[PDB]
RNA sequence: CAGAGGUGAAAUUCUUAGACCGCACCAAGACGAACUACAGCGAAGGCAUUCUUCAAGGAUACCUUCCUCAAUCAAGAACCAAAGUGUGGAGAUCGAAGAUGAUUAGAAACCAUUGUAGUCCACACUGCAAACGAUGACACCCAUGAAUUGGGGAUAUCUUCACGUUUUCUGUUUUACGCGAAAGCUUUGAGGUUACAGUCUCAGGGGGGAGUACG
């Protein structure tokens, strides 16, 4: 996995990862717009 | 010390529980509409020096069709009242 | 006599799941094991057969609806609606 | 209300029969005065009973009411669907 | 210009909104979906105060009469208003001067409406319950 | 002081107190 | 520029003037029924006709009517602290298939020889003066095309008839109908248009 | 022996209501 | 097309691919101005758009029925503004916490621009208020003049029901003996009490500690 290893359990990378990634890299947030509880009204998701 | 029989509203001993609040003209603030000082004003959209002039200068209005005014109802709360 | 204070059908789980979970789950097994009113036959029949399959032994019949509970309060909506359309 | 309180009197001081079958022998044997029929009724169990009026010239009630209602109407504890009348 | 002769009157239609802030001299036409002039207080004073006052609003005046005789137009209806919704319903002191200064410049009146938005049942508005407690 | 000020600190006192008696407990 | 024409139910026509077809039409026109119907009885003087463009012809604009609604210092003037207001919605569908909303205001009047402070009416009384109103303007307004509506309504006959019915109900100051309303319309057609201009005034 | 009879009635019934109705409907046209 | 906003004055903001302003429309969520008052309804908390609908409540009328079936209460039970808690919706406006401007020796505040929980709905909790008429419930007597809401009885005007006069029952307000330390109360008492007894019931005993500690 992309996420694997090291002496303590960790991601050293930031998890959202691109559109354009390939097979194998796309792996976490793929492509988020926006992360962390929201606070206030709730958007709708999708394209 | 009871300042008024009335306690400063037209509510008596007991005939109602609750009064819809309002708000002041001027700062906004919430008061009963019964408390409020409420007063209801006609005025006049210009005054004699311009409406003069205007009325010269328009072919609707003149001697015999006056002009129109402004109708409003005003409620205050207690202290609004006394400093205006 | 009675046999438990307040952990009713619950009392199954022991102490393992939580206080909250076990209280939430309470009422909709109740009412999942409850029996519920039958419009036709005008009596208590319905029984839970699956998830969402409800059936009637006195008048020999099933009905579909509600995973918990014979009715559920959306559709309620949607029959006075259509009953209305029908009226007018 | 005017029925129900009719129903009452008629059962205070009177004859009366309750069941399908039984209000279908005493529209056979001619005996009957009023039959009296509760709403939530099958169709083909309501028709023939309905058909069997009809042939016999026996004027017709509808209830509009449960089964259940019809049943606190006479005063018991059990559901009745179909009431025939005899002597009034 | 409109193909009238020099008697005859072309008409439109002049919007003074005037709050405490600030003036707007707006002239459109009947319909409204067309504007010819639009010259507001805060044009022709270099400070905030003095953008409300009558005098700023009298200038405003002035320089719309300038360009509407320039795009044949001799008389207008006006339509006063304030600030309205769920606040103050009466007009600021601008309104008056802005008027009077297009009678004076050579502007046929034609009829004067009121037309401050009014809520038939509103909004909670700005401040506390207590108010603003100056 | 105020009797909704002084009141509280009183709550707060108490809250503080049953904290502590629940921790050493 | 352009010029925009009324129907022919107005005497006064070509009312305004206005400075690419498609943007033009839809556009709506607001003007005062005392310089329409050219009258001095100073009670038309407090109503304002809007219209709508449907066509364009050359440089002039033909439009039909939208609404109708009482001018805002009118119908504050009417208002007293010891009576009763009453007010009644109305939809009514015309013959044409022009559906249209209707506000109506009355109020109450003290007796000659009344002697009370106030002249509040009774609930019963109100809702009942109120089925009359309703009853009567979906009668009428129902049998007649869209012409004929607007009649009626800009020449000040329709209101007569409800003050004269339904007095003795209740004693009435003064009955008006504060706001009218064209909230359908059907298709558009071309024929029905022209005939309701009849012949259209010329422009330059 | 239930269903058998329940579907003879069924049968007569609905035959009897289907020829009252078409009947009537003639009875309207002509 | 060159600003708009905000203030005592400004700065907090927003605007040339363009705000502010004007016209018609679309979406969603709250809310029903003026008329609205020493008015009406409810046991209290509370209750204002129209039509349809369900179960109630009070007064009035009566030569209807019944015949003491009643008043007030430990224990027990039900409802109860706002804020707050849990689970699902909704999210327009306003807005605890927070952020950025002002102000101030100082501003954490009062002022300006924003902004989360809240605010709105359903179900389940909480059980507190200057929850005040700071005045427990039931019954009798009591002087004058006002009014006004609902019903009933008898005998001047208007249109094709409203109103006028006088009585009456129920509510709801204003303006004498007597009482009170006084302010004041006064047919709806805080009156009829040292000339002290109609019935029941809840609290108090100088001020703090304290509505605190333990259970
Ligand atoms: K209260
Ligand atoms: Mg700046
Ligand atoms: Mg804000
Ligand atoms: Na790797
Ligand atoms: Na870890
Ligand atoms: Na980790
Ligand atoms: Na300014
Ligand atoms: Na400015
Ligand atoms: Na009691
Ligand atoms: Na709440
Ligand atoms: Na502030
Ligand atoms: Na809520
Ligand atoms: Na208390
Ligand atoms: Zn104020
Ligand atoms: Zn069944």
């Amino acid at each position: 996995h992309p996420h694997g290893g090291g002496n303590h359990q960790h991601i050293g990378h930031p998890s959202t990862v691109s559109r354009h990634s390939p097979p194998g890299q796309k792996v976490g947030l793929i492509a988020a717009r926006r992360t962390g509880r929201i606070r206030g009204g709730k958007a709708v998701k999708g394209a | 010390t009871t300042k008024r029989r009335n306690h400063g509203r037209s509510k008596p001993a007991h005939s109602r529980g609750r009064v819809k609040p309002i708000h002041c003209f001027n700062c906004g603030r919430l008061t009963p509409k019964d408390k409020a000082v409420g007063r209801f004003v006609v005025r006049r959209m210009l005054d004699a020096a311009s409406a003069r002039d205007v009325a010269e200068a328009s072919p609707v209005y003149g001697a015999n069709f006056p002009m129109p005014r402004l109708y409003m109802k005003q409620r205050f709360c207690i202290a609004c009242a006394i400093h205006s | 006599a009675k046999r438990t204070v307040k952990m009713g059908v619950m009392g199954r789980y022991g102490t393992r799941y939580g206080a909250n979970p076990r209280k939430r789950a309470k009422k909709l097994e109740v009412s999942q094991h409850a029996k519920h009113f039958c419009s036709f036959c005008g009596k208590f029949a319905f029984r839970r057969k699956a998830v969402g399959i409800w059936r009637c032994d006195g008048c020999s019949k099933t009905v579909a609806g509600g995973a918990y509970t014979l009715s559920t309060p959306n559709n309620s909506t949607v029959r006075s609606t259509v009953r209305r359309l029908r009226e007018l | 209300d005017t029925i129900n309180a009719k129903l009452q009197l008629v059962m205070k001081s009177g004859k009366y029969v309750l069941g399908t079958q039984q209000a279908l022998t005493t529209l056979r044997q001619g005996r009957s005065k009023l039959v009296v029929i509760a709403n939530n009724c099958p169709p083909i169990r309501r028709a023939e009973v309905e058909y069997y009026c009809t042939l016999s010239k026996t004027p017709i009630h509808h209830y509009s009411g449960n089964n259940l209602d019809l049943g606190t109407a006479c005063g018991k504890h059990f559901r009745t669907c179909v009431l025939s009348v005899t002597n009034v | 210009g409109p193909n009238v002769k020099k008697g005859d009157l072309v008409y439109g239609v002049v919007h003074i909104f005037a709050s405490f802030n600030d003036t707007f001299v707006h002239v459109t036409d009947m319909s409204g979906r067309e504007t010819y002039v639009k010259v507001t207080g805060g044009m022709k004073v270099k400070a905030d105060r003095d953008e409300s006052s009558p005098y700023a609003a009298m200038m405003a005046a002035q320089d719309v009469v300038a360009r509407c005789k320039e795009c044949g137009i001799n008389a207008l209806h006006v339509k006063m208003r304030a600030v309205g919704g769920v606040r103050t319903k009466s007009p600021g002191p601008g309104a008056q001067a802005a008027l009077r200064a297009l009678a004076r410049a050579g502007m046929k009146i034609g009829r004067i409406e009121d037309v401050t938005p009014i809520p038939t049942d509103s909004t909670r508005r700005k401040g506390s319950r207590r108010g603003r407690r100056l | 002081m105020r009797p909704k000020w002084h009141k509280k600190r009183i709550k707060r006192l108490k809250l503080r107190r049953r904290r502590m008696r629940q921790r050493s407990k | 520029w352009y010029d925009v024409v009324a129907p022919a139910n107005f005497e006064k026509r070509q009312f305004a003037k206005t400075i690419a077809a498609d943007v033009l039409r839809g556009r709506v026109f607001e003007a005062n029924l005392a310089d329409l119907n050219q009258s001095a009885g100073e009670e038309e003087a407090y109503r304002k006709v809007r219209f709508t463009v449907q066509e364009v012809q050359g440089r002039n604009l033909l439009t039909q009517f939208h609404s109708m609604e009482v001018t805002t210092d009118k119908m504050a003037s009417l208002l007293r602290k010891w009576c009763t207001t009453m007010e009644t919605t109305v939809e009514v569908k015309t013959a044409d298939g022009y559906t249209m909303r209707l506000f109506v205001v009355a109020f109450t009047k003290p007796q000659a020889n009344q002697q009370s402070r106030n002249c509040y009416a009774k609930q019963r009384l109100v809702k009942w003066l109120r089925m009359r109103i309703t009853k009567m303007i979906k009668r009428r307004l129902s049998k007649v095309q869209i012409k004929e509506a607007v009649s009626l309504l800009t020449r000040n006959v329709l209101s007569d008839a409800l003050v004269r019915r339904c007095n003795p109900i209740l004693p009435l100051r003064e009955l008006r109908i504060r706001k009218v309303r064209v909230v359908r319309t059907p298709k558009f057609d071309a024929q029905a248009l022209l005939s309701a201009h009849g012949t259209i005034p010329a422009s330059v | 022996h239930d269903q058998v009879r329940d579907r003879v009635v069924r049968a007569f019934l609905v035959e009897e209501q289907r020829i009252v109705k078409q009947a009537l409907k003639e009875h309207s046209k002509m």
